[PDB]
């Protein structure tokens, strides 16, 4: 009512939208990530012809 | 009431004033005890799936 419905009694149940549209591409991620290579070694050894 | 009234034993057969009913009247009287408020059909709306 004018004064029988206070504020704080009202629940006021929201949309559940939560509204994160932040910067998510990764294309150069995207590109050469389904191809990444998970070592058990901490370094990558290869040759490479130089001359 | 009445009054009672005597008379020697063979005397006057007089009369005696009776008792003088009388008419009370009162009257559920034309007046309200009343609580007169007002709703918004929003109010109402608003808090009822909206209340805590």
């Amino acid at each position: 009512l004018t004064n029988l419905t206070p504020t704080e009694l009202l629940a006021n149940k929201a949309v559940d939208y939560l509204a994160n549209s932040f910067l998510v591409e990764t294309p150069m991620l995207g590109l050469l990530a389904n191809r990444v290579i998970n070592q058990k070694q901490k370094a990558i050894e290869w040759g490479a012809k130089v001359a | 009431q009445g009054v009672v009234g005597g008379r020697t034993r063979t005397g006057a057969l007089a009369n005696d004033t009776q008792g003088t009913i009388k008419g009370a009247s009162l009257s559920v009287p034309d007046y309200y005890i009343k609580h007169q408020f007002d709703v918004g059909k929003d109010e109402i709306v608003n808090s009822d799936a909206t209340g805590k």
